[PDB]
């Protein structure tokens, strides 16, 4: 079972947006689809639920005029539509279902929605060489970016972004003495909003 | 609406001990209470439904209990891998409401940071910018201080600091400090030093380079 959500969405204030939740691996019309909103400092909020069989819905009254739940049975996809967007709607939106055969939950990756008047800006990627290596991702907007080391997982420290002059900047450190050089260590970083992917090899 | 009170936002523990996260509902919700775990960078994961029943694959180390208004999530033999924020939730009445969340904190032996300094990349200099990055990796406890020095003179402006979550593998913390100057200013100087002050050493840990 998989719930596929777009990684990010950047919308201007006052506009609207539709986030998709593409499901696979089970009978789409069997289980309620729930939606959850998450912002820092506010924890988790329940938006509502929809049953794809007949589009029966229960809404959190807080989101009555803001969120609209729909489904497309033939494409096994659920949608949430958000109207009159403000910065208050900037958050991560999850879709989730509960399968019973043994109860198991399945969640999407969450869509990071940013409501801002700023334009998309791709990240400038810089290699950090003197063994601990690094990758500097500077001047991107909006969040998020996904960085990966070739793949390498242990000895990886990806630090949270910091907003400097209206752009975001973060760094990642990979700690792998003999391995480098000879073993090509490459910074892999994607900015889903700018549709910009960069590869930068760490060279001495 | 129903308010779910998680009175503790943080709970400290050592590996192998027992922790109990309390959750108090403002109304009778029976046993229609769920518990969730959100590890860093991950979506929430359901651990407990019906107050005490575990989802598939959830270990018996996670025990849910309570009924009515008082609810408790007990974690036995807590591992650093369990590091996450824990949310209770009621689904007895619309709308479903979550608790405020409780972050797990692991206590461990004190550790000194692994400090690494990096000169500005050749690519960034061919753009008029110049950033000097210092990594302070895998230390404990979290309290640490970084001092930048240029030709022996302390520099406080233009410094960007960032801290990671507690590492779920070794319960350590990490910090990156980035000193950003213009290209002309960076070539006006030679010595660039990053100093780290931590309780593990009376003297700072120094890393530097000459351009
Ligand atoms: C966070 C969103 C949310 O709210 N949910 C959720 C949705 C998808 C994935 C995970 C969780 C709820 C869905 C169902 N409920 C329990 C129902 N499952 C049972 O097995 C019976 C329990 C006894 C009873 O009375 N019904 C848990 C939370």
């Amino acid at each position: 079972v998989q719930l596929q959500q777009p990684g990010a969405e950047l919308v201007k204030p006052g506009a609207s947006v539709t986030v998709s939740c593409k499901s696979s691996g089970y009978t789409f019309t069997s289980y309620w689809v729930h939606w959850v909103k998450q912002r820092p400092g506010q924890g988790l909020e329940w938006i509502g639920r929809i049953h794809p069989s007949d589009s029966d819905t229960n809404y959190n009254q807080k989101f009555k005029g803001k969120a609209t739940l729909t489904v497309d049975k033939s494409s096994t996809t659920a949608y949430i539509h958000l109207s009159s967007l403000t910065s208050e709607d900037s958050a991560v939106y999850y879709c989730a279902i509960e399968a019973i055969t043994i109860t198991t939950d399945y969640w999407g990756q969450g869509t990071t929605l940013t409501v801002s008047s700023a334009k998309t800006t791709p990240p400038s990627v810089y290699p950090l060489a003197p063994v601990t290596l690094g990758c500097l991702v500077k001047g991107y907007f909006p969040e998020p970016v996904t960085v990966t080391w070739n793949s390498l997982s242990s000895g990886v420290h990806t630090f949270p972004a910091v907003l400097q002059s209206d752009l975001y900047t973060l760094s990642s450190s990979v700690t792998v003495s003999s391995t480098w050089p000879s073993e090509t260590v490459t910074c892999n970083v994607a900015h889903p909003a700018s549709s910009t992917k960069v590869d930068k090899k760490i060279v001495p | 609406d129903i308010v779910m009170t998680q009175s503790q936002k943080f709970m400290s523990t050592s590996v192998g001990d027992r922790v109990s996260v309390t959750c108090k509902a403002s109304q009778n919700v029976g046993t229609n209470v769920a518990w969730y775990q959100q590890k860093p960078g991950q979506s929430p994961k359901a651990l407990i439904y019906s107050a005490s029943y575990r989802y598939s694959g959830v270990p018996d180390r996670f025990t849910g209990s309570g009924s009515g208004t008082d609810f408790t999530l007990t974690i036995s033999n807590v591992q650093s891998e369990d590091l996450a924020e824990f949310f209770c939730q009621q689904y007895n009445n619309f709308p479903y409401t979550f608790g405020g969340g409780t972050q797990l904190e692991m206590k461990r032996a004190d550790a000194a940071p692994t400090v690494s300094i990096f000169p500005p990349s050749s690519e960034q200099l061919t753009s008029g910018g110049a950033s000097v990055v210092c990594f302070l990796n895998n230390f404990y406890p979290k309290d640490i201080n970084v001092k930048w020095k240029i030709d022996g003179s302390e520099r406080q402006n233009g410094v960007l600091n960032s801290w990671t979550d507690q590492d779920s593998k070794d319960s350590t913390y990490s910090m990156s400090s980035t000193l950003t100057l213009t290209k002309d200013e960076y070539e006006r100087h030679n010595s660039y030093t990053c100093e780290a002050t931590h309780k593990t050493s009376t003297s700072p840990i120094v890393k530097s380079f000459n351009r």
